[PDB]
């Protein structure tokens, strides 16, 4: 038994996606068929459902009237149309074949589906500079916020890949912009911020750009200041 | 009906683990259990309260009565450590429900507190006329925690976006969360604080737009 | 004893029980109505329908 879902991707808010998953290994006809969706680092969201014959449709209160639940008998294919798609239908989509009381004994691999009105944009890279307040007990906390780039992903190296000890890269949000922000930290020695230089090198492959900035500690000193912070 | 997990369990290998599924009368109903790995779809592991598909292990038990339902799983594994969900079906209704998953840590580690650095937004950010508080949360286990921002002493939930726990390369995990703001936002408040509950214990880093 | 075993309208098959009592239960699925027979006689939850009955293929 299989299930494979296809048709996710990149879509602007307000636009339509058809997404597809051809079954295998079973009776088709015989099961209800349900839509599952996941937002990334959240829980199971049942957005649609669909008796055997089609004859029976079943949604969620969020999707009633932008999607559709539909299958083809003869293509072993169930489909869900996406509609009026918004920030909120994010998610990987998976097809899951039901048995006695909804239970959902098979699974596919799921479609990732993002919808973002964002064109390729390379990140603005900012300092997270070490003081007082990222000294604590001798060491220092600091790092880069790779901000506002799209499509994933990025990848962060620090001092062109010498430091890797206490090196740690997040995963990226999406912001409610359509924009991705991550950041990466290391723990360095505070004795070493005098005399040690702190590159990160942010890599985006998909606007070939990369960016090196330089992260000094905060200078406390008034007579450096400027105007617009 | 809403129908609530708690967030997270550790457990110790070889001790028993409950996740509970609560409800008004949800033991009027039958329940679901789904065994989810990170990067995996979810796998069916007990179906109508307590029956177990072919290929599970026996350690996995469902029970649901009153307002409670609970998947036990006893003797527990490395390889159990994975997010639970349950799933009510009701003979009276369509919806599909499911508890909000649960995060079972199998505790090969010693629980450890998060260390939390708040940065303020940086020159060049608010030059750019923009201004993010970057809360980044370090060495903890197990990997859940909970974050909450104030502005002095008030509640603030616009701008917040928070990851998923990462495990660093020395095992423990980190977790970020931002706070975007505008840079008036950011001069108009003495302060804004970054708040972590771990294990039911809160830290709170401050900064202050003037220091 | 001999109970129907058969799932919903599927071709009617039988079963020996060593209960005296054979059942035919059915609920409701995003299938549609769905039937279940079997050897004895089930707790079911609320809403759901159970017939338990003492004779032989009553559970049809
Ligand atoms: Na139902």
């Amino acid at each position: 038994v299989q299930l494979q879902e296809s048709g996710g991707g990149v879509v602007r808010p307000g636009g339509s996606l058809r997404l597809s998953c051809a079954a295998s290994g079973f009776t088709f006809s015989s099961y209800a068929m349900s839509w599952v969706r996941q937002a990334p680092g959240k829980g199971l969201e049942w957005v649609s459902a669909i008796s055997g014959s089609g004859g029976s449709t079943y949604y969620a209160d969020s999707v009633k009237g932008r999607f559709t639940i539909s299958r083809d008998s003869s293509k072993n294919t169930l489909y869900l149309q996406i509609n009026s798609l918004r920030a909120e239908d994010t998610a990987l989509y998976y097809c899951a074949r039901e048995g006695d009381y909804d239970s959902m004994d098979v699974w596919g691999q799921g479609t990732l589906v993002t919808v973002s009105s964002a064109s390729t944009k390379g990140p603005s890279v900012f300092p997270l500079a070490p003081s007082s307040k990222s000294t604590s007990g001798g060491t220092a906390a600091l790092g880069c916020l790779v901000k506002d780039y799209f499509p994933e992903p990025v990848t962060v190296s620090w001092n062109s890949g010498a430091l890797t000890s206490g090196v740690h890269t997040f995963p990226a949000v999406l912001q409610s912009s359509g924009l991705y922000s991550l950041s990466s930290v290391v723990t360095v020695p505070s004795s070493s911020l005098g005399t040690q230089t702190y590159i990160c090198n942010v890599n985006h492959k998909p606007s070939n750009t990369k960016v090196d900035k330089k992260v000094e500690p905060k200078s406390c000193d008034k007579g450096l200041e400027v105007l617009f912070q | 009906s809403v129908v609530t997990q708690p967030p997270s369990v550790s457990v110790a290998p070889g001790k028993t683990a409950r996740i509970t599924c609560g409800g008004n009368n949800i033991g009027s109903k039958s329940v679901h259990w789904y065994q989810q790995k990170p990067g995996q779809a979810p796998v069916l592991v007990v179906f109508d309260d307590s029956a177990r598909p072919s290929g599970i292990p026996e350690r996995f038990s469902g029970s649901n009565s009153g307002n409670t339902a609970t998947l036990t799983i006893s003797r527990v594994e490395a390889g159990d450590e994975a997010d639970y969900y349950c799933q009510v079906w009701d003979n009276n209704s369509d919806d599909v429900v499911f508890g909000g998953g649960t995060k079972l840590t199998v505790l090969g580690q010693p629980k450890a507190a998060p260390s939390v650095t708040l940065f303020p937004p940086s020159s060049e950010e608010l030059q750019a006329n923009k201004a993010t508080l970057v809360c980044l949360i370090s060495d903890f286990y197990p990997g859940a925690v909970t974050v909450a921002w104030k502005a002095d002493s008030s509640p603030v939930k616009a701008g917040v976006e928070t990851t998923t726990p990462s495990k660093q390369s020395n095992n423990k995990y980190a977790a970020s969360s931002y706070l975007s703001l505008t840079p008036e936002q950011w001069k108009s408040h003495r302060s804004y604080s970054c708040q972590v509950t771990h294990e039911g214990s809160t830290v709170e880093k401050t900064v202050a737009p003037t220091e | 004893r001999i109970c129907y075993n058969h799932q919903s309208t599927t071709r009617a098959t039988t079963k020996s029980c060593e209960e005296n009592s054979c059942y035919k239960k059915y609920w409701r699925d995003h299938r549609g109505t769905i039937i279940e027979r079997g050897c004895g006689c089930p707790k079911v939850k609320p809403g759901v329908g159970i017939h338990c009955c003492q004779s032989d293929k009553c559970n049809y």
